[PDB]
């Protein structure tokens, strides 16, 4: 239970053209399941209740 | 790139990407000792028995 | 999907009504995908789920 639900992100120069490409590419990573392949370094552990 | 949250006071100057890892404001409590119920199990035997 | 047995791919359902000018905002449980975000701008997405 979190109080003010937000996210992380990638900050960028104001209204540059390179936003809309990375905005696709991150979603492509979410489209491929590679975050759960990146789980092996990320938040797994011992005794999560 | 790195650990950097999203809020309103920073979004005026900086543009942001798609949210990336779910997070928020939480609270870590102490590692207290285990407790049983504050009463004996007097729940509803009194209704019928 | 590819409709009318040719080389045209139109968008069925709700998002086609966004593309054809039948509306101007979608406020619904509409997920964020790579295929919809090709040409439809989103916002910070209300919630987090899976």
């Amino acid at each position: 239970k979190v109080f003010a639900s937000t996210g992380y992100g990638i900050a960028i120069q104001k209204d540059s053209g390179w936003k809309r490409q990375v905005d696709l590419a991150i979603l492509q990573l979410f489209g491929d399941g590679e975050m759960e392949e990146l789980e092996a370094l990320w938040l797994t552990g011992i005794c999560h209740n | 790139v790195g650990s950097l949250t999203i809020n309103e006071e920073r979004s005026e100057v900086v543009d942001f990407s798609v949210p990336f890892i779910e997070t928020g404001i939480s609270v870590m409590v102490s590692r207290s000792n285990g407790t049983v119920s504050p009463s004996a199990f007097l729940e509803p035997f009194s209704a019928c028995v | 999907e590819r409709v009318q047995n040719s080389n045209k791919k139109e968008w069925n359902g709700m998002m086609g009504e966004l593309l054809s000018g039948q509306a101007d905002m979608i406020v619904a449980p509409l997920t964020i995908n790579n295929e919809r975000a090709q040409y439809i701008e989103f916002s910070k997405p209300f919630k987090y789920q899976g």
